């Protein structure tokens, strides 16, 4: 079922990629924490979906964001060799549910979902699934509700002590082709007790027929071990954050807890 | 319901091509489908999404949809193709079947 | 394979309520993308669509009959039940249930691939 159809830019992520570091409720407080966060005012790699779906490094954790209207980006593949030799993690959002599996998958040279559209540009139907040819020795399976003006979706992927932890946020965006300037904290989505080695990942697109895609783009950044001062409002929501390693002004604010 | 008109009957000689039309208001915007019903039996899907056949349906059956008119064509019509043919179209979740065309051979 | 089986009363009186049950196999009513519709066919006449239910309990009804039609599904028995009230002699027909192909995103009905055998219901005194 594999189709051998073959032939970046950077943006400024001002104050984004911050997530609730734990599950402890806090309010009306400035709290200092140390964890893996996206550095402020960093160079985030910008890809377009003609589509770009290369294999990217995972490093110590991945900040992933997408802007789209037609729901082209459906999921991700995480692993090492990304073939039948090792276990790998497949996260895909289908028409009704999100399917998360860990198996010895044999992925296609260029994996994707094969869909077609109605005469209108809102409805769609599946034709086939062209991501892998096999899925042997499955160890983990989880099914839940889908992860899903353009739609902005942000995810943070961490892998600590065997747990693949996903944080997320979904907001509307009124920009044409870039990330918003402002602050928004990501919330815990799911904790997956998997126990596998991840060094690389790939983005899965829904393509249609040879095969093409509509207008969409996504951004990839990386997390670093940095100190942040998080501002919790009266309702316990983080409304601001200071990157203590950004500049001398932030250092002063973090030192004085203000 | 959705308004959808068919001819009352079609009559061809064996070996000829039968053509059954189906006229609506918005068939140029939505998808049409066709069913074949024999006497005493439930209808069988022959064409869906304008021109796609289900597995098991003979290559004799084809069709199209343009200018708000949909058609079903039977090439090399056999005497075993005698049946009442119906067209269907959905207007944004509003169903509608045609009156049905009696095809004789 | 996929199959559907209609059952229920084959005779009701005027002003009585008819209940028809569609017993299905090969798929579950709780499975995404699944829908089951009801269609009737009076003797010598064309098919008329009545209603269909989606796996997510969303429902579509024919505007002209909506006021008399209720559709529910049994999530344990894999059965779809149609209730049609206040029937008149003119409502005599063969009733069918069938599988519905469904478009996603903006959810729409497409076509009926697998049909049941159908059951004849007469309305008379
Ligand atoms: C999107 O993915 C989900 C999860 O894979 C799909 O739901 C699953 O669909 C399969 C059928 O394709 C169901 O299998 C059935 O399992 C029962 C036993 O529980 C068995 O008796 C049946 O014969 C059949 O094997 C599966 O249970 C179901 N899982 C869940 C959680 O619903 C979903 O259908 C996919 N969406 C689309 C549009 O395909
Ligand atoms: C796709 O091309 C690669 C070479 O880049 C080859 O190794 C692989 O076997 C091909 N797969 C198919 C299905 O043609
Ligand atoms: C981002 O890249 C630009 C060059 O395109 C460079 O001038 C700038 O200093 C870089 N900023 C960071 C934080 O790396
Ligand atoms: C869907 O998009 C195509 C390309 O822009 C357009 O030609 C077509 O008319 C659109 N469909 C509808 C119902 O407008
Ligand atoms: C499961 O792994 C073993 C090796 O430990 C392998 O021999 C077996 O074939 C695998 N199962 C499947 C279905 O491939
Ligand atoms: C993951 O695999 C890479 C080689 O692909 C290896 O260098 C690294 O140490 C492995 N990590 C773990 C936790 O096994
Ligand atoms: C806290 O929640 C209340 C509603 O319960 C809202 O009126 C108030 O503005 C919120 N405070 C902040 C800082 O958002």
């Amino acid at each position: 079922q594999c189709v051998n159809l073959t032939t970046p830019a950077y943006t400024n992520s001002f104050t984004r990629g911050v997530y609730y570091p734990d599950k402890v409720f806090r309010s009306s407080v400035l709290h200092s924490t140390q964890d893996l966060f996206l550095p402020f005012f960093s160079n985030v790699t910008w890809f377009h979906a003609r589509f770009d779906n290369p294999v990217l490094p995972f490093n110590d954790g991945v900040y992933f964001a997408s802007i789209e209207k037609s729901n082209i980006i459906r999921g991700w593949i995480f692993g090492t060799t990304l073939d039948s030799k090792t276990q790998s993690l497949l996260i895909v959002n289908n028409a009704t549910n999100v399917v998360i599996k860990v198996c010895e998958f044999q992925f296609c040279n260029d994996p994707f979902l094969d869909v077609y559209y109605h005469k209108n540009n809102k409805s769609w139907m599946k034709s086939e699934f062209r991501v892998y040819s096999s899925a042997n020795n499955c160890t983990f399976e989880y099914v839940s509700q889908p992860f899903l003006f353009k739609n902005l979706r942000e995810f943070v992927f961490k892998n600590i002590d065997g747990y693949f932890k996903i944080y997320s946020k979904h907001t509307p965006i009124n920009l044409v082709r870039d990330l918003p300037q402002g602050f928004s904290a990501l919330e815990p989505l799911v904790d997956l007790p998997i126990g596998i080695n991840i060094t690389r990942f790939q983005t899965l697109l829904a393509l249609h027929r040879g095969w093409t895609a509509g207008a969409a783009a996504y951004y990839v950044g990386y997390l670093q071990p940095r100190t942040f001062l998080l501002k919790y409002n009266e309702n316990g929501t983080i409304t601001d954050a200071v990157d203590c390693a950004l500049d001398p002004l932030s250092e002063t604010k973090c030192t004085l807890k203000s | 319901s959705y308004e959808l008109t068919q001819p009352p009957s079609v009559s061809v000689s064996p070996g000829q091509t039968a053509s059954i039309t189906c006229s609506g208001d918005k068939l140029g915007e939505t998808y049409a489908s066709w069913y074949q019903q024999k006497p005493g039996q439930s209808p069988i899907l022959v064409i869906y999404q304008d021109n796609k056949r289900p597995s098991g349906i003979p290559e004799r059956f084809s069709g199209s949809n343009s200018e708000n008119t949909a058609t079903l064509t039977i090439s090399g019509t056999q005497t075993m193709d005698e049946a009442d043919y119906y067209c269907q179209a959905w207007d944004k979740t509003i169903a509608g079947f045609g009156g049905g065309t009696k095809l004789t051979v | 394979q996929i199959t559907l089986k209609e059952s229920g009363p084959t005779l009701v009186k005027p002003t009585q309520t008819l209940t028809l049950t569609c017993k299905l196999s090969g798929f579950s009513v709780n499975t995404g993308g699944v829908g089951v519709g009801w269609i009737r066919q009076p003797p010598g006449k064309a098919l008329e669509w009545l209603a269909l239910i989606y796996w997510n309990d969303d429902k579509l009804y024919s505007p002209s009959l909506k006021s008399r039609l209720t559709v529910t599904k049994d999530t344990s028995k894999n059965q779809v039940v149609l209730t049609m009230t206040n029937m008149d002699p003119v409502d005599t027909a063969t009733y069918y249930c069938a599988h519905v192909l469904v478009w996603f995103g903006e959810v729409l009905p497409d076509a009926f691939d697998v049909w049941g055998q159908g059951t004849m219901v007469t309305v008379s005194s």
